[PDB]
């Protein structure tokens, strides 16, 4: 019911033979010839290799397309990805200090492996 | 690595362990012109201006406004024409768009259902595997306990 | 979640064999302990 | 952005895990030096 790789709802779909997904009959094209294989599982896919396979009710007030709406189209796009690459840069960020925290634990634990079972061992010794 | 969730039935002790982490933590310390302009556009908060003209105009202009006219006349015109094909089906174009989605909708919210149980089903095995261990854990102090008193009364 | 809880699994269950492991060698030695301790109050007898 | 996600996510679950490690480990430390200190006393 949607495209694998805009996020569309496609209007000519078609299925890959390699890996079951439908995409967008343009957008699945040009992956091909930018680099023929499948996007989502790397597999070898030409274009003969694919198999082709929805109403929208336009607004009473429907001027307005060449103005209003495609003008907010492209500030859709526009503040989205810019927004979409803000949520990249942090996930990266907030990755190292992950990793970095996670191997501060791993130190710790190293630290009171050796710190535990000798004081075990001692009482174990005390006895004698 | 080992540390049993579902068996360990506080707050303060995460807020101990975050000290000692944090200390070791103190210790350690492809587009063309299109992606120029749109980065531009969301960086500076501004969309660019569209032709803000046909709306207004002017009655006795000039040729300048001749043309104007002319343009609020054929878009009027092939308005009219497009207000004409959407009232003929009318409702009905509408609500079989309407059925699409909800066809849409409903194929979501079983792979919500399908995600829930393989997620509860993952929980549902570690269980099992927190109550086995955690009992040899109880078996394994209560013999060391033994001993360590044991130990004692021999000497 | 369920990404999370898939891995939570295999980590998990690769660390209570050493938990285990650890814990049952620590159990092994402590009988040591416990099995000579014996002897020395068994020789008293012996003694007398 | 999805992909680093998933190493966010199993790393956050797997630190805050690794982190119950230590308040265990610490309070286990913990009993053995009281046991011991008691016992060299008496």
């Amino acid at each position: 019911m949607l495209c694998a790789i805009s996020g569309k709802v496609p209007r000519r779909p078609v299925l890959s033979p390699k890996s079951r997904t439908i995409f967008e009959k343009s957008l699945l094209e040009q992956y091909v010839k930018d680099t023929g294989n499948d996007p989502i599982t790397n597999e070898p896919l030409s274009i003969e290799e694919i198999v082709e396979i929805a109403q929208q009710a336009s607004l009473t007030e429907s001027i307005p397309n060449l103005l209003t709406s495609l003008q907010n189209e492209w500030d859709a796009i526009m503040l989205e990805n810019f927004k979409l690459r803000s949520t990249l840069d942090s996930l990266t960020k907030k990755l190292s200090t992950v990793m970095y925290e996670r191997d501060a634990a791993k130190l710790v634990a190293a630290q009171l492996l050796m710190e535990k079972n000798e004081d075990s061992k001692d009482l174990p010794k005390s006895s004698q | 690595m080992d540390g049993l969730s579902f068996v360990d039935k506080p707050d303060g002790y995460k807020n101990e362990i975050d000290q000692l982490v944090k200390k070791e933590f103190a210790n350690i310390k492809a587009d063309n012109s299109v992606s120029t302009l749109t980065n531009a556009l969301y960086t500076e908060y501004l969309k660019q201006r569209n032709n803000k003209k046909r709306r207004t105009p002017d009655f006795n202009d000039d040729d300048d406004t001749l043309f104007l006219e002319e343009y609020r006349r054929k878009y009027p015109r092939i308005d009219t024409s497009r207000y004409i094909p959407n009232e003929s089906s009318e409702v009905s174009l509408l609500g079989i768009v309407d059925s699409y989605l909800k066809h849409q909708e409903i194929v979501l919210d079983t792979l919500l259902p399908q995600t829930v149980s393989n997620q509860w089903r993952i929980n549902n095995d570690y269980i099992r595997q927190t109550c086995t261990i955690v009992e040899e854990m109880n078996i394994q102090q209560r013999k060391q306990i033994n001993d360590l008193e044991i130990y004692r009364k021999r000497l | 979640m369920c990404s999370t809880l898939c891995h939570h699994s295999l980590p998990a269950l690769i660390e209570g064999q050493r938990k285990y492991y650890a814990d049952y060698y620590a159990y092994r030695q402590e009988i040591r302990s416990l099995e000579g301790r014996r002897k020395r109050l068994q020789a008293m007898l012996n003694s007398s | 952005l999805d992909s680093l996600t998933k190493k966010l996510s199993t790393v956050m679950y797997e630190r805050d895990a690794a982190k119950l490690v230590a308040a265990q480990l610490l309070m286990e430390k913990n009993e053995d030096s009281k046991d011991l200190p008691k016992s060299s006393q008496q």
